[PDB]
This record gives C-alpha cells, structure tokens and sequence, in this order.
C-alpha cells in the first residue's frame, strides 16, 4: 500500500478518542512527494511545455495564439504565485485522476492544478491578459469553479463539449422521435447528459393516421432512447446517461413509472434512462381533495385544440379536457399515483419531481414558453419550444432546446474573500464565454437556443461547509437567513453583470422584451422586501461587503429596463458531484451525506473528511440523513426564491420512515415553492 | 422481494450434458504433461465429491427447513441441477478423459485426501446440525452452503478455466463454465435467505453470527491454502490460485451481506479470459401545513 | 433395469408453462356459465394443492430414503416438476383467466374445504411417517404417492380434458395434458419402487401390505366421491367423473402390481378425445464435388 | 364449427383409402354460400360502389380519374366474365382474410377477387383501358400475381408502400448509423422489410477520433436496429421485420453470429433482426485448404487504403490485408466458422448465406458496385452505393439503396396458356409502373436508386405444382431441363421488354453503358449455348410456344446494344408467402414442404392440400424434406443461371442430418453457383 494511503487511513485510527484529521494533510504531502512530483513531466521552461502540448494535439493552438508568450508566462506565474496547496489528500487525488491532463498512454502527468487553472483562464479571457489574471486569481483562490466539462476540457484539442446538460423537446412524430434519438446519441458522444420531454408524444393505444390502438406510447420511445444512450456511452468511458420527463397527466404516466419498478419485465424495464415526472398544481389539488383525476391522451387533445397537452395550462384547461367528449382520458387516483411516486423513489430514487406551477409562477420567460421539464440533474428550468423535424428534402422548423453552461461559486471562499460581486461577475463572464464558443453542429435546436437564449447556469457549492465552519447549524434559521442574503447578493450581481454585458454588446437575449425582466415584474419582491440578514451573526459574516438594499435593487431594475439582460437564465445550482472534491467543498447547497466518507479506489480504501471537519465543528457537520427534511426544504426554498432556474434537491431519507413520510416531504416542498426534487437517497 | 426473479433466472439457465460434445477434448488432453493431467483429474474429483454432498444433502436440507412455497420450488430446482445435470456432467467429463480403472483410483485417492475431506466434512457437519424450527442453525448451514457455492469450488474451477482461457480442453471447459454459472446464482440466492434470518436477529446475536461466519471462513481458508499447494505446486500455479480463492471468498461474504475480508487483488488474465419502504397511505391533512 | 430410461424420459419431457400462450382461451372462458367457471377454478386449485405437497414434501422425502444416485436424480427431477413447473402452471392459468379477488377466494377455499384437507392430511401424514432404514414405512408412503399421482389428480383432470375434447380452453388444456403426461410416468416409476419393497416380504407380510393398500384406496375413494359431488353437481357431471376416477384407481393399483378393483365402465368419449443438432467436423473431401 | 370448415376437415377422412380432395371444392362453395356472399357489400351498380369507396377514403381518386366510367365498367366486366372460382377453400379464405378490402369495422367485404383484380389492373394501366383489360385478363387467368404489397395496396388510399424489400447501406459514422435507424423506422412504417449492410461499420474495439477500444462494434448497431424494428411494427399490425448483413471477414462476425445463439444474453441477442452472412470465395478457399483465416478490423483497412473492406475484392486484397502491419486482424479457423454457421442454421435457420463471388461473377452492374449484401428474403442482389449522411445544415452525399419491385409468374397458369412472352412483358410493364409510382420521402438513397436503377423483381411460383401435375419429379433431370428452358424464355422476354421500354421512353437505367448488357457480355452464354429442352417431354410441354434460339438471342443482344435496357435488374424469385394460396400455387420455385398442410385459425382447424394434389400425382408431390438437397441445389442453380438477381432458396433438412450435411449442402450450393441460401428449416 502507498505511504499516502496509509497516512489517509490513519485518520480513522483514533488518538485520545479523537480522529487524526491532521494526518490527512500529511497524506497530501506524501501524495505529492512520492507520486505527483515523480509522475509529473517537467520542461526547461513554459515555452517548451506549451509547444509540446500544442504539437502533440493536447492543446488547441487558437486560444493560446491570442496571447503573446510573455502574457501566458505572466498568467502562469500569477497562478503559481499563490502557492496553492491541497488541504486534503482526496482533493489532489480527484484532480490528478479526473481533471489533470495526462499523456496519451496515461503514464505521466502533464498538467498541474496551476497549469489547468491557467489554461482555463486563458481560454476564458479570449485574448485579455488582465482578464486571464483575474480568472487565475478567482480559480486559484477557489472562489469559482467551472463545471467538470469546462474545467476538464477547456483549451484541449481532444476535448468534448463544455456544456454539461442538454434538454430536448420531442414532437409527436416518427421523424421527430428519430431525430431526438440521433441528437441524444450525438450529445452523449459529446459527453453531455441529455434530457428529453416525452409529454408531447401520444400515449399507448392512440391512432397513427386513422388506424387506432397503434402507438407504442412513451415506453417504446423510452426503450429506443435507452438503447441510444447505451450505444453512445462516451466511447465506453462513462456510461451514457439520459433522462426522460413525462407530465403526470399523460396517460402513460403509470407505464412510464413502471419502467423503474424493480419487478418490471425486460420489454418494459429501462435501466440507463433516468425518469422525471412533471406535476402541475392541478394534480396536487386533486390529490389533496381526494377527487379522482384523469390522465389524458395527448393526440386527442392536440386534434381538438390544435395545441399539445403540455403546451397549455392544466390548471385552467383540465376541466375543459374532462368535459370534452372528443378528448380521450382514463380515470386515476391521484393519491394512489402520489403513493406510487413515493414507493418508486424509496425503491430506486426515481422519478425526478418537477412542480410545474412552482417553476412557472416565478419563471421570467413564460412568454417564450412555459418550463415543461427539467434536465438530468433536475436543476435546469428554462423555456423550450418544440422543433418540427419534417421529412427528408423538407425544411425543418427548428425550435429551442435548452442548454446551459454550469459554474459554481465556492461559498466559503467567496465569503472569506468578501468578493461576492467580483466572483459573480467574473463567473458570469466566463459562462458567457463558454456559451459563445459553444457550437454544436448536430443539434440544431440546441444551437439555436444557445445563440438566442444565451442561458448560463451559475451555481454554488460549500454552503454546508461554510455554515459548519462558522458554527451555524444547517437547519437553523440563521443558516436560512445567510442563504437568503447570500443568494440575493448573487442574484443581484448576476443580473447586474447580465445587464452590463447587454449594454456593452448592445444585444439582449431573444424575446427579452416580453420577459418579466423587461416589464420590471421580476424585481417586485426585490424592490419591496429587504433581504439583509435578520441575525447579528449573519450580518457580521457579511461585514466588509455592501449588501444590496431596495434602493440598489430599484437602480438595478432601472438599469435593466434601460439596457436589458444578456442572459435569459443565469443561476442554476447543479449537484457538483466530483469537482467539489478538488475545491475542498461540500457538494452543492445540499447538506453533507456523511462526515467522513469511505471510498474504495483500486484495491485500496480512502477516507475523505468533510472540509474543515474537526472536534469543535463535528456536530455542526450534521449528516443529511439525520436532518429534518422539512428544514432542508425550507433552506432550499429560501435559496430558490433567488435562483431563476432550479436547484438539484436530493432528499435524504432514513430506512425507518415510510412512503407517507416521503409524500409529506414532497407535498411540503411543493407548498414551500420547491421547483424540482432530484433524488430520494435512503440510508 | 426476490424469489420470483431468481426463479426466472434459474429456469432460463436450464441445460443438459448431452448439448456439449466432449470427444474433441482428446485432441488437447493428449498433449498435457503427467502433472497437468494428474492435477486436472484430482481437481475434477474434488469438485465432483463436493457437488454430490450439495445435491444429496445441502440443497434438499435447506429446502426442507425454509418456509415459503415459492422458495421451496426454487430450492428444488437448484437441487435438481446438482443431481440431474451437474453430477452427470462431471461423470461425462471423467469417462471421456480417463479409462474406468484410472477414474476409480483418482476417486480412491481424493476420497482419502486430508484437505478435501477436512472441508467436505466441515460443510456436511453444519448441514447435519440443522434443528427443526431453529433459524440460527439454519443460518449457519446457509453460510456453509454459500461458502461451498461461492468460495470452496473455486480452488477447483481455477484449473479448467485456466485451460479454457488458453484454448485447451474447450468442451469440458464449456461444461465447467455452465456449472460455475449455476453455482454463482445458487450462492447469491442462499445468501439472500441467510441475510433474511440475520436481519431478524438482535444486535448482540448479529455480532455473534458475524463472528461465526468469519471464524468458519478462516478455518476453510487456511485449509484451502494447504489444499492449493498440495495440488498446484507441481504445475507452478499456487500463487495465482491463492489470489483467486481470496477474490471468491470476498464474493461469498458479499452474498451474505458482509464486508470483504481480503484486500482487492488482480486475477490471472488467462483465467479471466476463461471466466421496499413501508407503504403507508396518505391520511389527508398531509396536504396542509 | 429401468431408472436410466426413466431419467432420459423425464429430462426429455422438460417444459415450462410460459412456452404456451394462454390469451387464446380468453373468449371460451368468458363464454362459460358461472357454475362452470367456479368448478373449473376449484378443480385446478385442488390440483395445485396436491402438487404443492408432492413437490414440497412427497418427492423430496422419498428421494431421501431411496438408495442410489441415479434413482435420487430421477426423484429429485420429479420433485422439481411438481412445485417449480406443475403447481406454478396453475397460477399462470389463474392469472390469465381470473381477476385477483377470484384467485384470492379460491385459495382461501382450498384451506377450508374439508375433503381437500382430509386428503392432504392422509397423504402427507404417510410421507412424514417414513422412518430411516424402515422399508415398510417407505412402501406405505410410495403407495400414497402412487394414489396421488395416478388416482387423486383425476377428479381434477376430468374437467380440463372434458373442455379440451370439445375444443374449449385448449391452451389451458395443453398445459394440463403436459402435466398429465408427467404424472403418468411419475406413477409408474414410484409404482416400480414400491413393488421392489413389496417383493422382499414374506407371503404373510405381503397379505398385510395388500390390506393396507386396499384399505387406503377405499378410504381415499370414499372421500373423493364426496369431493367430486361437491364440485361437479352444479355442472351436472358427478356420475361421469366418478366413473373416470374408478378407471384411474385401477391404473394406480396396476402401477403397484395389483389386480383392478373396480368393474370397467364407459367413460365420456369427450374426455377420451381430450387425451441443438449433432455436429460433425468438415473433412477435406466435403469441399470437392 | 362452420359448415365450410367441416367440409374442409372432411379431406383427411379417408374414403376407400383415399383422401377426399374433391370435398375441398365443396367447402369453397359453402365458404361462398354461407359466409362470403352474406358478408359482401353489394351496390345497385358499379358507379355507386366506386363512389362509396372513393368517398369513404377506401380508394384513390387519381388512378380512377384517368378513366371514364365506361372504361372502368368495361374492365370490371372483363374481370367478371372469366367467372373465376377458387379451386380450394384456403385460396378464397386467404384472399378474403388478407387481401379483400373490408370496411373500417372489419365486418363486411367491399372487394371481391374480381373487384381487387380490376382495381389493380386500372392502377397498372395508368389510363389505358385496353392495357387495363390486358392486366385483368392476366390476373384473372392467374398467370401473373403482383406481390402482397402491390396486390393489397394498389388503388387504396389507406395503404402502405407498394415496395416491401429495402436494402440500406450504413456508413461507418454515428450520423450514418442514426440515419439508418431513422430510415429503417420509416420504411417499416410503410410496411416494408428492411435489410441493412453492416460490413462498413468498424468492429468492436476500434478507435473513434483516435481514442482506442471505443467502438461497440456492429452488435450495438444491431441492438439499435432491433429496437427500431420492434418500435416500427406497421402501426401494431405485424411484427417489425429487419435483416442485418455482415461480411464473413468482418471481425464482429462471431459476435454477429452470437446474436442468434440461444445461450446469448439479453444484451447480446437480437430477436426481431434477421442476420445474413456474406461469404466471399476467399473464405471458402481458406476453409477448403484448412488454412487459418483472418477477420479484419474495417476501420484500419479504411484508414490504410481509403476504401471500405467490403468495397474491394477480398480475393485480391486478402493477402495484402494480412501482410499489411497497419491493418489489424484476428486469427480464426474458417472451418470452425463454417461449422458454427451450420450449427446456428440448424438451431434457428440463421444466418442467410450470400456467396459474394457467385453473385458478382454474373452481376451485370459491377461497374456501379458489386453486390455486397441481400434483402430480408435473401433474393434481391443489386449494386448499392453507400451514402455519406453528414451533420445537420450540411449537404449529404446520397448513394444508392436497393428497393426492387416484386411480382411472380404462375408457371402452371403461364405455361398452360402458352403465354410466357405476353405474361412476362405485361408483368414487366406493371412492375415498371409500380416502380415509377413509388416515391419515398424519408429514404433519400432508396428514392434515388429507384429513380436511377429502375430495378424490378419478376419472380416465378408454382414450379413444383406445375411439375407434379405434369408427372415430373422435382429432382428429376427433366424438371431441371424444364426450369432451364422456362427461365431462359423468361429472361429473354424480360430483357426484350426492358429494351422495348428503353426504346419507347428513350432512356435506360443510370450507368447502363458500363453494364454487361451494353458491352454484350451478358448475352455471351446465350449466343453460344442453346437452351432448348433436351427431353421430348419438356419439348412437348413447350409446344405451341416459340423457344428463343441462339439467333434470337443474338438479335436481342443487338437490340439491347442499339436501344439499351430500361431496368438495371428484372428478375428475382421471392418466397411468395401468402399470394401462393390465393393463386392456388406452390410457394416460389421451392419444393412443397407438406402435401397437405394443417393450420389453426382462431379455434378452428383447416386443411390445405397442395394444388392439383390427387392419388395419381401424390408421388410426384414429394415433400421437400424427403428430397435430396443436392438435386434441389441443382435445380435452383439451373434457374439461377437465368435470373440476374438471387432466388430465395430455403434448405429443407431432416432432424437426423448433422451440421456436416448442412455444410456440405452449403458448399455444393457455392460450387454450383447458388447466389443466396435463405433458410435451414428442420423437420
Ligand atoms: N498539499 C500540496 N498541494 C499541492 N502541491 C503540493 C502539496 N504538497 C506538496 N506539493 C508540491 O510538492 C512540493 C514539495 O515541497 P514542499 O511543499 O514539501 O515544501 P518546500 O520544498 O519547502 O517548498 P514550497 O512549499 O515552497 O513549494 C511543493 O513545492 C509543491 O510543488
Ligand atoms: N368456388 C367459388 N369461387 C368463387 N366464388 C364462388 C365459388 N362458389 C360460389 N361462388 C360465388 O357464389 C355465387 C354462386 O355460385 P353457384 O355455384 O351457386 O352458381 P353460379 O351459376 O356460378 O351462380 P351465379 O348466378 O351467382 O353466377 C357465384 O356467382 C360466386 O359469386
Ligand atoms: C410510425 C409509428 C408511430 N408511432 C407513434 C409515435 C409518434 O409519436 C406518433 C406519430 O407518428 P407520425 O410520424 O406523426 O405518423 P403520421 O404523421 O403518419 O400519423 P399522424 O398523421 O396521425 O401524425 O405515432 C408508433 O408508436 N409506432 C410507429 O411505428
Ligand atoms: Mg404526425
Ligand atoms: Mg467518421
Ligand atoms: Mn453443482
Ligand atoms: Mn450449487
Ligand atoms: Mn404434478
Ligand atoms: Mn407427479
């Protein structure tokens, strides 16, 4: 066993009844003085390194050609001047195993952390040396972390796409289904997770040109997509991951759910395609009143009204659907469907739950389209227009397929540096650059939506780490007050940066004029309610930083009205799974699953303590499963009120609790304004 | 939660000895050295003898004490495979490769062999100790059964898989691979039945059952090391066989819901080439806060 | 002189209910009267109970006490067929034709039906009375098993055969014919084992064993008459079924090496109407013509 | 039990030790007196019938509008003047259950046999009343039978395409694979059987964008295609049928074959995807000499030579591939592979066998392309060019995808009417019309090849029926003499009609000038070898008909040289599954499987004796399984020497014969010039 492995395992060997957390630090030293420094490839100077990486097809030469070598040297020197040290063994291990650039045979390390950060910063700046240094300082301080696609692939010749998630709308036609399968394979080839809205597809037993009971429903398309994602599995490196979203009022909703039952037959079971359910407020109202609900056949509704079932408001059209004899429907028990959802989530963690009305009551771009589904991580909530892929030799009507670039603020590092504004603006600029340089040649709706919406996702990580390292319980009202203030600041500065980009470029996102940003409605709660901290401890935490007031929000509203906004969507809180290790941060705004996690790598086992875990903050690092899910819902709703897109909200459940407890948590989330629920992980 | 699924997997894996023609093995058998032929014969007899105990006692005794019609049916199916399919398959392999007198002598030798007998009698002892309506004694026997299915067979399976991965004795190697695939599912299934009993116990009783399982594993493992050297030193393979035993011991433990005992090791590439939460109705007022 | 040929016959008869698609019976089932459907469900439920106990208890226990690995392999295979194939097939039929509540009700009905409980009590009692190394207790259980295989099933088999012969419920009927084909060979085989034990006895002992067999048959027969009337009076067939069970009682006696006990009668002619490839290598001469 | 069914089951009841065959005739009468006439919709006049069928969207207005009502009435009167009577119950049952037009509620019969024949004739003639009457006389004499798609769908508004055999070339790219899946779905939606060539696809473990061990091979593509064919199943009417062809020198050939093994796992086996193997002469030579063969990685060959492995002649390329270090290959035993093919055919009848050199040594259009694969029925053998389907908003390079037009001559009816020439020419005209009226808007290469090649398949059926009713054993040399003469006349008149159409329209098929028809090579064996019958009995059979001599063939060769040929391909012998029942004929040129076949429809049993079966010809109606497969191969080769495309050739084996016998039959077929082997049906 390696020396650093033994040093890391020495953490759990208690001394005087206490964990040896400091041993972890020793491990990193070993991991660098025995493996990383020996396995790294050193050159005489930076010029030889850059030339070797360029000619050997490791780096794209275009982004490096925008800078003179003196500027690149200055950027690299700025990166190395911080003398960044990984405080935990797992941070360095995760970076050098998942994100550091290696040779073709993967026998040596070509990229250090500073080298990777410098390359990403130079790609972000697009020829601006000062901007590149700003990005270097932002990432080496670990205030901002680009998503895994962006951080791993920026400036690389053998790179994939920098966009993490893609959302596709599938129209009810064989041509559209085949095009959706093709685009899903193309985007999984690019490495991104693909989500498909199957609510427009007509249910099982519908007519294909006057011959009835002909359609296979959404389950056949689900099987096709599952095989497509199995085939396109990132060249066999990462399993192809897809998501299917169906409205709960679709007739196939049961069969949909039956794809995830552990007793499902092979002709129905789907195993590589995640499932999500979109629940309008009408379904929750029907379940609450115990009135029997009706699921609908989408094609009959489309024939009668000319629009898809998910294209209009069910809260106002459900009674018209039910009373219409030309609309076909089936009777269901909404409470039984809710119990089935809870049982499925207990068994397998599926489906994702999207509360459609919670998303669309604060959605700023309802004029473009209502949000009808979410992404594979159930945090992207954007307007999408379905595409009409016609026959060959016929022009296709290209719609809008959602796609946003992810980037997370490290809350602990951002607040320690007292740089919410600067970090938010620089992250917005980096995400705007990632969107601008993204061009996908096989997904036309994705390309058009990227060019028009200009949507980005700016997330946050290390919420629980910051709260526990500052002596604040994650479930406490003080923690929710901090989240309210911090994310109001993040939203304020993201809107300010979006408006500044719109002013400097003279262009807004497409159809911005009909948005609530243009009409000023979006700023209502910000121009009437003060989001400054209500607790003295939180206010002290925010000292040295100008917390925006109602007057600052009014000025920002006027600025947006004058100049517009460059981005249709700005903030989305992704799960941030593996890149949180490198940043020494807790995953996303979720509470920690465990204080010390035991992970098996190779034939060895390693223990990763939570960042900053110690004796004095052991009980502030409360495990998520031990927490009240209602207070976690309260925290997520408090954050969500300042996030325009959704938050990947994983439910952390105990084995003792029943499906009724899961249903109660889901209904409280819906009541509190939670937009989406990601996972039901049971301990 | 699992018996109907295992029923399906078991019955769809049904096969018969006659399906594989064995005679073409003589074209590679004739080219093996005396030590290779000797080891193969001894390993084969070891597997045969252990599998007979499982068919005559192990599976039928567990089927007798387990409650549930569907479980009894699956267990009956597994017992059938031992007696009607596996036993005939081993006999067929022997009759193809050795003359009658050689078969009788190998079985005489392996029947007297100290390391084969030690493990065979240890397992049989636990089957004989099951008491009516005593789930603790049943669990102990299930542990023994899982150890046989998922662990003890593998010091033996190594050699046919080693040849099979090299292009030698392909017909008998195909048969062995089918047998092994059955024993794998048998081990997993009996493992789930043992975990069901284990989970019904107190914390102190659980700790006591864990100690039993680890102690038993240790006794069997130390004898396997001796068994291994006794058979494989003459063909220079013992080091690699030992890695394969530990890897399969870990699988057996995982079948019983226990943590792996041994560190992870890589396996010989030639052998590799051969190889519900409680539903509670919504009571209303759960929609109001 | 016979086990090997029974082994081969049993394994070549292997089948699963899923091989037969049952949705074709949906309409002829829908068309039967409520009385007819009730009798049909109950008849198959009575059969399910018999096969449940034959698979769980009867065949495994006889296998335990009979000497010889090949004899045990045949008996183990027959046991598997009883509970893993036969008993399960009835559920396939039930799940196709009947709603869950009707299925639940018929299984509740078997538990409380006095004739079905009596026949199970009597047969299983004899199985559980077998004493190790006591050939007489074993003979008695084998007689009971032959009576189950070759006599007791037939009050149940009558009705699926009666429909099959009229071109009704033919998919379910195909399953039943496969079950019947199996039981016929099971009854012969167990009969031959019983005769082996009987033939070892003194003339005085033989006389007592015949008394046992005939007394048991009469006791089972009298109970079966009441069971038959209870099921078939509502469909008007009790007298016809009674003739059929007497016919089959004689076959059971014959399987035991005894003379027929009931006089011959005309059976309903409808019911009578209700009744890998070898591989060679390619030679160099096969490429030229 | 209905009266006609009792009269049909009375056949098996033997009177005086003989089957009551004549009772079948009575059954037909009952089937018309009790059922057909009662459930046939009658109208006061044909005008009312046509108006009702057109208005209720049963027929098409376009093809009926080309004639005055007087001409349509005259065509219908010509059809009804024959007073055609079905000679067997199964003929009428199959027509009125499969082909007769029924109401939307499927309880009444709108079309009789004469009505359907008249409608198909009017569709064929395209406005010519005399041509329509000629077609009516052709089909009511039952001399020619349009295929099931053409016969069922001609003149019907609610219909699929008239072509049901489609051959697709799949290029080695994700875009091309997705396009192939889409086209397969679209063509299965149209009701056609789709065959895909997977030899150009790179094998498992190949590089994608210079990353190693990334390709899933052709098995993942087969899984995708199998899912696509399961999804597209003719609106839930028939099971989606597809075929995949792989060259035997493709490395995936074993895994390909492993998709049909019973022991294959669920992630390996494809259930609704037929498989065929293309066997070049090089593989047969390697197996014959027992030399170990090499299966090649297609992408390495493409990188080294710039052409696909299946696009070059393996006979001259195999040694260069083996000796090339940059071509990756795996060692195999060709005799073991042949034994595996025989074993798989014994178990399941798969794969289809295509002898590439047997096809291409007589292929007339090798300049366009060599025949690389066959159809789902393994009788279509045409040149195909792969298409380069690029990314979106990029022009695709459309190639040639085979789609031939099926139609079968009834040899008994054709020869008893002494009308080989007239029937062949009229069938060629009808096939040309159906090919010209086919327009598929979702298969670009299929449409392009239909427009360019103008390929049709004119088959024959009732060969064994005709031979048995004339006292000729199917295995006798007289039967082969008759087949030789009859199919040489069929080829002569097909070529003459193609040249006449080319002269009339002034156009040939694309790239005809490079064909062997243009160079006169095709006619070589016809201008030197006389194909007149060598037996007096066969000559008396051909009495009253002019048999083309060598001088006639020289004149035809000169005519083709002067005027060209309209069709790239003319003759292909399809299995003719259900149309053989309606025509009261034996299926294809195959020998009969059973003298009397027992079928189960609903809960009733039915008995179909072979046409013309009696006590006198009971011995001549020998069953196919009892026949010597070598003599069946000899007859099929005798026919194949006059057929430009292939013949659906099913092997009929007994359970006693082993895989050595199957391999011997396959090797004798290869030796005798058999192009394709369809199925290995074991009795
Ligand atoms: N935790 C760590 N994170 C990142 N790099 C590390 C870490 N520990 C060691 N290294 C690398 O290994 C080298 C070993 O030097 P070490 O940290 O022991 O101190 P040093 O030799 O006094 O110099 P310095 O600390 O100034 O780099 C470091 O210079 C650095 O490049
Ligand atoms: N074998 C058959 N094939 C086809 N149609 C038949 C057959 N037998 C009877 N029919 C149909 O039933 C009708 C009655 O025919 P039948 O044998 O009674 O005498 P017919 O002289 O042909 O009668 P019609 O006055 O109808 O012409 C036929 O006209 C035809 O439409
Ligand atoms: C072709 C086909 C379609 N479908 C379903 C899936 C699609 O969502 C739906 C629409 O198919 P379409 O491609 O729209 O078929 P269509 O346009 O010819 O019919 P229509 O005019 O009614 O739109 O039909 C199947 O389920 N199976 C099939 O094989
Ligand atoms: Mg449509
Ligand atoms: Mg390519
Ligand atoms: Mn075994
Ligand atoms: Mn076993
Ligand atoms: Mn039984
Ligand atoms: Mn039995």
């Amino acid at each position: 066993v390696p020396k650093w492995i033994q040093l890391n395992n020495e953490i759990m060997i208690q001394k005087d009844g206490k964990f040896q957390f400091d041993k972890d630090k020793e491990a990193v030293h070993s991991y660098f003085v025995d493996y990383i420094n020996q396995n790294t490839v050193f050159f005489h100077n930076l010029k030889e390194k850059l030339d070797y990486l360029v000619e050997n097809q490791y780096y794209e030469e275009e982004f490096l050609s925008l800078y003179s070598f003196e500027d690149i040297k200055e950027v690299f020197k700025t990166a190395y001047a911080k003398k960044f040290r990984f405080p935990s063994f797992m941070s360095a291990f995760k970076f050098y195993n998942d994100y550091a650039l290696k040779t073709n045979d993967k026998k040596k390390i070509l990229e250090r952390y500073e080298d990777r950060i410098s390359i990403v910063a130079l790609f972000f700046a697009n020829g601006d040396t000062e901007k590149a240094k700003e990005y270097v300082n932002l990432m080496i301080n670990q205030e901002y972390q680009p998503s895994t696609p962006t951080f791993l692939n920026a400036g690389r010749k053998r790179r994939g796409e920098l966009v993490s998630c893609f959302l596709l709308e599938v129209n009810d036609s064989l041509n559209d289904i085949s095009r959706a399968i093709d685009i899903s394979m193309q985007l999984s080839k690019l490495g991104g997770g693909v989500s498909l809205n199957l609510s427009k597809l007509r249910a099982k037993g519908e007519a294909i040109k006057d011959v009835e009971n002909a359609t296979k429903g959404v389950v056949g398309v689900m099987k096709l997509l599952d095989n497509a994602f199995r085939y396109a599995d990132q060249m066999g490196q990462r399993q192809g991951s897809g998501a299917a979203y169906l409205n709960i009022f679709h007739r196939d909703i049961n069969d949909f759910l039956d794809t995830k039952k552990i007793s499902a037959d092979e002709d129905v079971r789907v195993k590589t395609l995640s499932i999500g359910v979109v629940i309008p407020d009408k379904f929750v109202e029907l379940a609450r009143e115990d009135k029997a609900a009706y699921v609908f056949y989408p094609h009959t509704i489309y024939k009668e009204y000319g629009q898809h079932m998910d294209e209009m408001d069910m809260n106002e059209m459900y009674d018209k659907f039910v009373d219409n004899p030309r609309v076909k429907k089936e009777k269901i028990n909404p409470r039984k469907l809710l119990e089935k959802l809870a049982m499925l989530r207990s068994e397998s963690g599926y489906p994702y739950i999207m509360f459609q009305d919670n998303v669309n009551k604060v959605h700023a771009n309802n004029h473009i389209s209502k949000v009808k589904f979410s992404n594979l991580c159930s945090e992207v909530l954007q307007a999408s227009q379905v595409s009409s892929y016609t026959d060959y030799d016929e022009e296709d009507e290209i719609g809008l397929d959602i796609s946003c670039n992810l980037g997370s603020l490290n809350i602990l590092n951002v607040m320690e540096h007292k740089s919410i504004e600067k970090t938010v603006k620089l992250a917005t600029d980096s995400l705007t650059h990632v969107s601008e340089t993204t061009d996908i040649r096989n997904a036309p709706a994705v390309r058009r939506a990227n060019k028009a919406m200009k949507s980005i996702g700016l997330g946050a990580m290390n919420l629980h780490g910051y709260l526990a390292q500052n002596g604040i319980a994650y479930e406490s009202p003080e923690a929710r007050d901090f989240a309210n203030t911090f994310f109001m600041m993040v939203n304020f500065y993201s809107i300010q940066r979006s408006a500044e980009i719109a002013k400097e470029k003279g262009e807004t996102f497409d159809q911005y004029e009909g948005s609530t940003y243009a009409t000023g409605e979006y700023f209502d709660k910000y121009v009437s309610t003060d989001f400054s901290p209500k607790y003295e401890k939180i206010a002290n935490l925010f000292e040295g930083m100008h917390i925006p007031t109602t007057e600052d929000w009014k000025k920002l509203k006027a600025f947006v009205a004058e100049h517009g906004m460059y981005h249709s969507y700005r903030l989305c809180i992704a799960p941030t799974g593996s890149i949180s290790y490198v940043q020494s941060s807790t995953a996303s705004v979720m509470p920690i699953m465990e204080r010390i996690e035991e992970r098996t790598y190779g034939n060895s086992k390693t223990y990763y303590p939570m960042p900053g875990l110690a004796s004095n903050n052991w009980f502030f690092y409360k495990e998520a499963y031990d927490m009240d899910m209602f207070k976690v819902v309260d925290m997520i709703a408090t954050i969500q009120q300042h996030i325009d897109q959704g938050i990947s909200f994983t439910l952390f459940l105990k084995d003792t609790m029943t499906t009724r407890d899961l249903n109660r948590i889901d209904l409280y989330a819906h009541h509190r304004g939670i937009k989406t629920i990601y996972y039901a992980r049971t301990k | 939660d699992f018996t109907q699924m295992f029923y399906n997997q078991n019955v769809k894996q049904f096969w018969l000895p006659e399906e594989i023609a064995l005679n073409g093995d003589l074209l590679t058998w004739k080219y093996l050295g005396k030590n290779e032929q000797d080891t193969y014969m001894k390993v084969l007899a070891g597997l045969t003898l252990l599998d007979t105990e499982q068919g005559n006692t192990g599976m039928p005794i567990v089927a007798e004490h387990v409650d549930g019609h569907q479980r009894k049916a699956v267990l009956n199916f597994m017992a059938m495979m031992e007696n009607a399919v596996h036993a005939k398959s081993y006999s067929n392999i022997f009759m193809t490769l050795a003359p009658t007198e050689t078969i009788n002598e190998v079985f005489e030798w392996v029947k007297q062999n100290k390391y084969l007998q030690k493990k065979a009698q240890m397992i049989v002892g636990l089957y004989k100790a099951i008491q009516k309506d005593d789930e603790i004694s049943l669990f102990k026997a299930m542990v023994a059964s899982v150890y046989l299915e998922s662990f003890l067979f593998y010091s033996g399976f190594y050699y046919p898989l080693y040849f099979y991965g090299q292009g030698k004795l392909m017909q008998s190697g195909e048969i062995i691979n089918l047998i092994l695939r059955d024993e794998a599912i048998h081990g997993v299934y009996v493992g789930l039945l043992a975990q069901e009993i284990y989970n019904k116990q107190t914390e102190e009783k659980k700790a006591e059952l864990r100690e039993f399982a680890i102690d038993l594993l240790n006794q069997l493992y130390e004898n396997e090391l001796e068994y291994t050297e006794d058979l494989y030193d003459q063909v220079g393979l013992s080091h690699d066989v030992k890695k394969f035993i530990r890897y399969n011991a870990n699988k057996a433990l995982m079948n019983l819901g226990f943590d792996p005992y041994f560190e992870e090791e890589d396996i010989n590439p030639i052998v590799l080439n051969g190889l519900k939460a409680t539903v509670e109705p919504l009571k209303d007022d759960d929609f109001y806060f």
